[PDB]
């Protein structure tokens, strides 16, 4: 349910039926293991701030 | 911006000042090395679009400090539903003429996905805006970039909130209401066309565009804001297109 909590994802999400969820990162980024996380994959990924990273 | 404090210099790197013929025109914001969204309305005045200037990595505007980076707008992209003068649709998409350099201190902020920015980001009660605007309705503007901390209201709120006026426009499902109703804290003209930026689990994305409102922090009023989810699709599908002659482009909107 992406509707509740985000369905659980840190970035965006999509539902497939009444039970299943895929999760998915903006360009920059990849989603982990863990299916919902998503982690930088360049030096200035959108959104971020440098200087406070 | 009115009421906020000076963005920390690298910490609104997604800020973009445009001008035309070197003088102050509108705020913008870098959603990737190329492409800047800003506010439709910026561009009612302009004679000849090779005076317009993007410019990246801005900070205090009195000091060159080799952090900055000015670009020509190749193209100036409006929803066909826009018509100038008037307050619904105010949303540009500008391609700049060559990508700018990410660095510390320029850096895209996220376009979310329209279901995302819907359903997560539209609740998220607090974002940040930003610009060179007017300090103070009716005063001058800023030399350094000022940022504020300003929560949404859904529409029904906002109307029964604010006091009505006879030539009030009024506030559609392209738009949304943020800020403070008791005149202490909103942005400004001089702001039109940055950023109103939301934060969500570690990230940033954009939200909102400078618009309009009845005055700058006036009582009983608040600001008023592009709904920019409602224009993700349109804004994806022109990012996916070939470059055309001509700098101003009118786009069929949806
Ligand atoms: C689509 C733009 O429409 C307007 C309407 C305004 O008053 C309506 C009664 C207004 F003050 C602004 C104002 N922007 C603005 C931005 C933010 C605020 C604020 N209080 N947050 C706010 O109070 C005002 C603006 O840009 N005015 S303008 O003379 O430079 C201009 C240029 C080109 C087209 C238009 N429409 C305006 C723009
Ligand atoms: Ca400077
Ligand atoms: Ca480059």
């Amino acid at each position: 349910i992406c509707v509740n909590e985000n369905g659980g994802c840190e970035q965006y999400c999509s539902d497939h039926t009444g039970t299943k969820r895929s999760c998915r990162c903006h360009e920059g980024y990849s989603l982990l293991a863990d299916g919902v996380s998503c982690t930088p994959t360049v030096e200035y990924p959108c959104g971020k701030i440098p200087i406070l990273e | 911006i009115v009421g906020g404090k000076v963005c920390p210099k690298g910490e609104c790197p997604w800020q973009v000042l445009l001008l035309v013929n070197g003088a102050q025109l509108c705020g913008g914001t870098l959603i990737n090395t190329i492409w800047v969204v800003s506010a439709a309305h910026c561009f009612d005045k302009i004679k000849n679009w090779r005076n317009l200037i993007a410019v990246l990595g801005e900070h205090d505007l009195s000091e060159h400090d080799g952090d900055e980076q000015s670009r020509r707008v190749a193209q100036v992209i409006i929803p066909s539903t826009y018509v100038p003068g008037t307050t619904n649709h105010d949303i540009a998409l500008l391609r700049l003429h060559q990508p700018v350099v990410l660095t510390d201190h320029v850096v895209p902020l996220c376009l979310p996905e329209r279901t995302f920015s819907e359903r997560t980001l539209a609740f998220v009660r607090f974002s940040l805006v930003s610009g060179w605007g007017q300090l103070l309705d009716r005063g001058a503007t800023a030399l350094e970039l000022m940022v504020l901390n300003v929560p949404r209201l859904m529409t029904q709120d906002c109307l029964q909130q604010s006091r009505k006026v006879g030539d009030s426009p009024n506030i559609t499902e392209y738009m949304f209401c943020a800020g403070y109703s008791d005149g202490s804290k909103d942005s400004c003209k001089g702001d039109s066309g940055g950023p109103h930026a939301t934060h969500y689990r570690g990230t940033w994305y954009l939200t909102g565009i400078v618009s309009w409102g009845q005055g700058c922090a006036t009582v009983g009023h608040f600001g008023v804001y592009t709904r920019v989810s409602q224009y993700i699709e349109w804004l994806q599908k022109l990012m996916r297109s070939e470059p055309r002659p001509g700098v101003l482009l009118r786009a069929p909107f949806p």
